[PDB]
């Protein structure tokens, strides 16, 4: 069977992943001490796809938790779910990095990257056909870039044939949450734009507007933007846990999505997300759902789809449906948004259907955009990483793990190249 | 007549099947579990195994687990032989080089092993039944591997396969255009007629002629299993003017390279609609030839008729059909080819389609399935290929079928295949 | 048929023995306390002790008291006659010298006195049959010995023993290429033809034909078992074409140094299995010549065939086995060497194989077991031969050997015989 | 039936034999009284491989506790088991040795060896056919070495044809125990390599390695370690005792294991060895146990096998067992370390299987390899024994109990041929 390994680093990498498991375990019935109380037989079908079998009607989640302080580690085993993993995934270092891409990357992950491999190739050999690999992190954070860069180096060294997704919480255009998140997305991004196959980038800027107005959340924090993102990585799965009509696996997924190798940078989203007051006005149904994933107020990335165009777009839906529905809609989203679509790709949109709908929803979608509007995001983190690099505003601490001068230009130049590239397929051949 | 074999691959193909082998067990009246329990014929897609039971003629292939994961846990789990049921390890991600050159490669010797023993117990072997989606991973990659190893294997023999013709505007897959060509270049030569249907045209089916506003892939397979069994009609039961399964390629064939014949059934009505309309044989023949009713969405009228095989079945009449198909060859509107005086190739049958439990289709005693290979598809096959240039042009989706054991000549290679077949249509579409 | 002798040395043996005469107990109906009670001619592997009890005419034969002890204490003790159990003291400790020199020699006088007392009750003996592994301490070095005295002492009988050849991949063992050889040398002369058998192929057929995903040796035992039980259903059954005991070595020895064919057994399907299968005799008879069905891991296609037997069991139709057989005969994959234009000695008995409670082998009405002396085990012995001179070459393990009475020179001397048996089949793998 | 008889000699000796039958006579379900009270009859069908039946319900271990002084017999009969003993095999002295080879062998034990050999022969005249000797000592130890090295000579003189196990405690390369160590190893190692069939060496840092991260054990003692020690000895005469469908006794192990008379060192190895927090989420199969019984870290012995190659490795299982699975890993290990077996020896593995599992394990399996890598060991000891004797750091002890300084170049010399044999035959024909 098709069998994926979970890697989570970082601060945001871990909580993510805690409130991910969290909803996996509850999509197949698993209780939080691991035995599985589910009320139907297709959920245990494919639970191989994420938990190794322990014998003792227990099940444990092959996922593999790296973080540089104990910190973010300890507060998940203390958590509802904590004893579900496997005590020997968890490792972690003494000396937790300080938001520096180099000491996750050279000096301190360096020495620890040897135990995480280790325990990633059990978990490889545990399985009979490994699909592809999951990464949970966020630019921003040195941990995760650091050490989510290192790790994925080493596993596509070790594992080229096999996928690997990534998502990763971007930093926000307007308000940051650390000094130095333009060193590290671009020092980052010059290894995942070359290492992965795909990546979905996430805001929480953008979460926080989805709280503010499409959820009418007065006080949402972590544990309810986790939440949405757990649902949108869960719904990239579906099919290789679940059975339907026009099942789409993560290859599927990557060969629609992915034109050319290096434009591999999507930007995910949701329905419905409606609070409950609004439950009672809304009807539930396909033509609904197709207008709120398309609507940019829906999008989980700060940059507006609406100034850019759609190279590819997929729809992965769940539950009862209707194909020719689901046909009708992509279809008047491909003519209604007539300029929002590329000329050179005369088919943008690639549909997925599942028959079980998630948690207690009758029907879910889920929407995955390779939109050229990504573009506006490096260009931001372009001119904010070349206006501090300028006069070297924080090189000094980068400097002095071993990281030279050299490697910070040539990123920057593989940053512009990127964008660049972006720019160049936004064009039309008349 | 002797036996006929069934071939299912692909996601596609594999839901087609259970389908299709859903009417035949009902024709039949084989239960679901391999027990006949209410026309002793059925040996044509039944092996006996002594002990009475019966095992279904079929090989299903897959490259993924899950859609033939669902046949093993489905109520036909005991219909179908544990050995038949062959499936991989992870699916071609719609790619047609994984289907042809890496993961096909791997599966493709269990499938002939086991498609050996099926013809070592034939006494006659009329063709094979191969059922595929004509854009997609598994059902062109992998079905190209089989035709090449069936033709060379066998050959001299009948290959008549149903293909899920990509629609013109509603597409649920990106690379398509991609796969469709590299699957027409390597099957176009070992193939003998191609069945093409479309499921935005059974979509507009479903909601015109049937009131049917919630379709379904399920709805899609139901309405295309009947066309499969009238297809086989004659090899399982008795009529005048039997249509042996050989007998289509010579009738609909004029060209080796031209064997793409649309599909068109009728009637479909609802159980409601059916008391407000007689249903006479002129009545459905006319409705065959009617743009609104044929089940691939190219207009019939913008092109010529070159051959037509009118399949009757139920309680018709020999002589209503001689006049109702004086009354389409001297209709206006409907024009054939010069060259082809004689076009019609009709054949009956003496026994109405049966009622699928849980249908939308009613119960009519007179049913008819027509076969026409119209000059029509050749605007399809342009539109297809325009799709294909505009995307290779900029190398849209190349790199991933590079990389998978596939060289990038093959798509010059195949679209210049695609273009000298469209020249050829061009060339028997006019007459001095 | 008359009388027939069995003997079981060593673990592999004495294991097998258990599967063998349980068998042969439950086929005649025998209780496992030596008492009939549910074919006459069962005489032929049991002595009627004149009360109402039947002692097997067997003589097991070990060096250690562990493998025999657990017989002693088995449902099958009472059966057995106490003095038949030899034991030893010591086990040979997988070196070759002990069973052959040293610890063998001490044994060895009071197992013929057993086996002189056995013949003072025939009224006709056909010959010995022997269990031993091909690669083992007890079973290599002691099996010589025993071959060496039956040949001298009664000569001019036939001698069939049966080997568990080692495995090409699969190895349980450090120093087997060098007891192999050793037994080969000393037992290719005495030897009328010994059936091999590996422990990795009935391993894939456990795998792949049956549906068990945990095997044992016990397992192998109990799908040995009905090899022996079809070669001796001749001498204990009624049917038409009989094989006598000594037909085999007439028939599969062209020349006195090949006498080494293989085993292939079928149907071999679980209980499930069974029902989606009719299992007619051309589907079992093709079967046995598949490379996915044989017993030894050397491929069949590999080499080509010198001689066949086809001993089929059940209800079957000698027609149907002459067509058959004409219909492997013609096929160009599988090859005969051009000098032997008639390869195939058919036995036909009616008596279908018994079924053993709690075994994983479905209930069968026509059964057919092939052995077949196929050129392509030489590629096995070349195989073999090449571990020997690799280890040979440093003195590996030679120091063990020297110290229990065996000289050096034999190991030069025994991989010359094993080097001339590679230069026969050579000889009569090819023709003008 | 074959038998054996147990000798333990010095302080390491003796209290290794003392956990040693307190797990034997648990197998047997002896109490430590010495009456039975197993619970089933194939316990008793080969009791007689370690016991002699005394007539009253009883019975008595044939084992033979030896040392110079009385101090650590004297725990022993105080020992929940130490009343199971026959007092006349409990033979000591009253000057116990300082650490020295020299008076363990020439001038205290010469005057003592006679009466324990006295004992030996009555337990080997008890015997009906007798297999071999164990013995229990440490080669750092002056006690154990000097007078284990005696014993060996003078019952392989007196019994040459029978074999002789020892399990010997090796000096740990980090930190040790006794400050003259180098010469108390060298001294015995040129007695061992010409006088036993087959050793077992064993480190109390590997030991201490395993307890800290494979077993998780906060405050191990020695009560824990020769637990560890004893399970791995007990399991190489599983099959003496108990059937299976594999059998191989202690010559079996000794001919797939040596092949060369001086190559007979091998390091033990035993699993599963899993902590109580670990037990939940690991499922004990046979795939399981053969990746942990040939990891460098469940190893017995401080050198690493990756640096080396197996010469031989021989396999013990033991509980409810499949063949086939056996087979598939081991042809796994063979495939999968390449590198690890020499080219000379095509088949490196010998297996073995028993139908009854240790304790209240449904499964386990022992691990015994003749690895070249103990070649840096003797290496070590190599140059530690020259260092100190290059200027006569501590010979004028051994000097004044009667060796003479010729005796301790020949054993060096003696070791230097050992590593350079070992060395010779790591090389490849091609
Ligand atoms: N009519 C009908 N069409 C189907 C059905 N299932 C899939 N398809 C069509 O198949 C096309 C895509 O190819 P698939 O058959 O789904 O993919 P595949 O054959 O499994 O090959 P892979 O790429 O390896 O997955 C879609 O555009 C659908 O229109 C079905 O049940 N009924
Ligand atoms: N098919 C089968 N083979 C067995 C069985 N038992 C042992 N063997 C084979 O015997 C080979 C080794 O020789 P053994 O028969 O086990 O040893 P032995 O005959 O007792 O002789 P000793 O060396 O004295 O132990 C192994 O490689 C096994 O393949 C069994 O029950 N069934
Ligand atoms: N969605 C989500 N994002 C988080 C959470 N905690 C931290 N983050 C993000 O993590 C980023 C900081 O990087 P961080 O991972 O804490 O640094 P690191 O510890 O060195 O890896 C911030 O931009 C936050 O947006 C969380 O619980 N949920
Ligand atoms: N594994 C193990 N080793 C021990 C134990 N007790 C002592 N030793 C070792 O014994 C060595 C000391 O030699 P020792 O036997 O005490 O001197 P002796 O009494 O004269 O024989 C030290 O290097 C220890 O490593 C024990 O309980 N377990
Ligand atoms: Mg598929
Ligand atoms: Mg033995």
């Amino acid at each position: 069977m098709r069998e994926i390994v979970h890697l989570q680093a970082g601060q945001c990498g871990n909580q993510i992943g805690a409130k991910f498991w969290e909803v996996i375990s509850d999509e197949h019935g698993i209780d939080p001490t691991g035995t599985y109380h589910g009320d139907s037989d297709l959920q245990l079908e494919r639970i191989n796809v994420y938990y190794n079998e322990a014998t003792g009607g227990k099940y444990v989640p092959r996922a593999v938790l790296v973080d540089l302080e104990p910190g973010t580690m300890d507060s998940v085993r203390s958590g509802p779910f904590g004893q579900i993993f496997r005590p020997d995934n968890f490792v972690f270092g003494q000396s937790g990095a300080g938001n520096n891409w180099a000491k996750g990357h050279y000096t301190e992950g360096a020495e620890l990257v040897d135990s995480v491999l280790d325990v990633v190739r059990k978990e490889a050999e545990s399985c009979d056909c490994l699909q592809g690999f999951q990464l949970t992190h966020s630019l921003g954070g040195g941990t995760g870039s650091g050490m989510g860069t290192l790790l994925i180096s080493k596993i596509r060294e070790e594992y080229p044939d096999r996928i690997m997704n990534t998502f990763s919480v971007v930093p926000s255009p307007k308000v940051s949450d650390t000094v130095v998140e333009p060193y590290n997305a671009t020092l980052s991004v010059h290894q995942l734009v070359e290492n992965t196959d795909e990546t979905y980038c996430i805001d929480n800027e953008a979460l926080y507007d989805i709280c503010f107005r499409t959820l009418k959340l007065t006080t949402p924090t972590y544990g309810d933007l986790n939440h949405l993102v757990s649902a949108t990585m869960s719904g990239v799965t579906t099919c290789l846990r679940f059975p339907g009509q026009l099942n789409a696996d993560l290859r599927k997924l990557a060969v629609n999505m992915v034109p050319f190798p290096r434009l591999h940078f999507f930007m995910p989203g949701f329905a419905p997300l409606t609070s409950r007051g609004s439950q009672q006005y809304r009807a539930l149904t396909v033509p609904e759902l197709t207008q709120q994933m398309f609507d940019a107020k829906n999008m989980m990335a700060a940059c507006d789809p609406r100034h850019g165009r759609y190279l590819t777009v997929a729809a992965v839906f769940r539950g009862r449906m209707s194909m020719k529905e689901v046909d009708e809609q992509m279809l008047n989203v491909q003519n209604k948004n007539s300029s929002y679509f590329v000329e050179w790709i005369p088919n943008n949109v690639k549909t997925a259907v599942c028959d079980i709908p998630p948690r207690g929803l009758k029907m879910s979608a889920t929407f995955i955009g390779n939109s050229t509007a990504i573009q506006e995001l490096f260009k931001r983190i372009s001119e904010q990483f070349t206006a501090m690099f300028r006069r070297k505003a924080f090189l000094h601490w980068y400097t002095g793990e071993g990281m030279d001068e050299m490697e910070f230009t040539e990123a920057e130049s593989n940053m512009n190249d990127l964008v660049s590239e972006y720019q160049q397929y936004q064009d039309a051949t008349a | 007549m002797r036996e006929c074999l069934s071939i299912h691959i692909g996601q596609a193909g594999v839901q087609m099947g259970n389908a299709c082998w859903e009417l035949y067990c009902l024709e039949h009246g084989i239960q679901r579990d391999g027990i006949v329990s209410d026309d002793s014929s059925f040996g044509t897609f039944f092996s006996e195994t002594g002990s009475g039971k019966h095992v279904p003629r079929a090989v299903f292939v897959d490259l993924e687990q899950t859609v033939i994961g669902e046949v093993r846990t489905g109520p036909y789990r005991s219909l179908f032989h544990p050995e038949q049921l062959i499936t991989g390890k992870e699916d071609a991600a719609n790619n047609y080089a994984r289907g042809h050159y890496t993961i096909g490669k791997e599966i493709v010797d269990t499938v002939m092993d086991r498609v050996r023993k099926m013809a070592d117990q034939c006494s006659g072997l009329q063709g094979f039944l191969i059922f595929h989606s004509f854009g997609g991973g598994t059902g062109s990659g992998f079905t190209s591997l089989l035709m090449e190893r069936l033709s060379v294997d066998y050959g001299k023999k009948s290959k008549l396969e149903f293909s899920v013709y990509p629609a013109p505007q509603i597409s649920t897959a990106v690379v398509e255009p991609y796969n469709s060509i590299l699957t027409t270049h390597t099957t176009l030569e070992h193939s003998d007629c191609a069945f093409m249907v479309d499921n935005e045209a059974i979509y507009d089916i479903c909601n015109r002629n049937l009131d049917i506003e919630r379709p379904t892939y399920t709805n899609l397979n139901r309405l295309i299993g009947q066309i499969v069994s009238s297809i086989t009609a004659s090899l399982r039961f008795d009529g005048a003017l039997n249509v042996d399964l050989t007998e289509f390629q010579t009738n609909l064939v004029p060209y080796p390279r031209i064997h793409f014949p649309l599909v068109t059934y009728s009637p479909i009505i609802s159980a409601e609609k059916a008391y407000h309309e007689q249903l006479s044989v002129p009545e459905i023949t006319n409705a065959c030839f009617e743009y609104s009713n044929q089940m691939v969405k190219c207009d019939p009228r913008r092109g010529k008729y070159m051959a037509c095989c009118l399949l009757y079945r139920g309680d018709v009449v020999p002589k209503d059909v001689n006049a109702a198909i004086a009354a389409i060859k001297t209709r206006r509107t409907i024009q054939f080819v010069d060259w082809c005086p004689t076009g019609f190739k009709v054949g009956i049958n003496y026994q109405p389609p049966t009622v699928v439990p849980g249908g939308d289709l009613a119960k009519v005693q007179r049913a008819v399935c027509m076969l026409s290979n119209t000059t029509a598809i050749a605007e399809a096959w342009a539109r297809l290929d325009h799709k294909f240039d505009l995307m290779y042009s900029k190398r849209a989706f190349v790199h991933w079928y590079v990389g998978e054991g596939m060289e990038e000549g093959e798509f010059s290679e195949a679209r210049e295949d695609m273009a000298a077949l469209e020249k050829d249509y061009e060339e028997v579409g006019t007459e001095s």
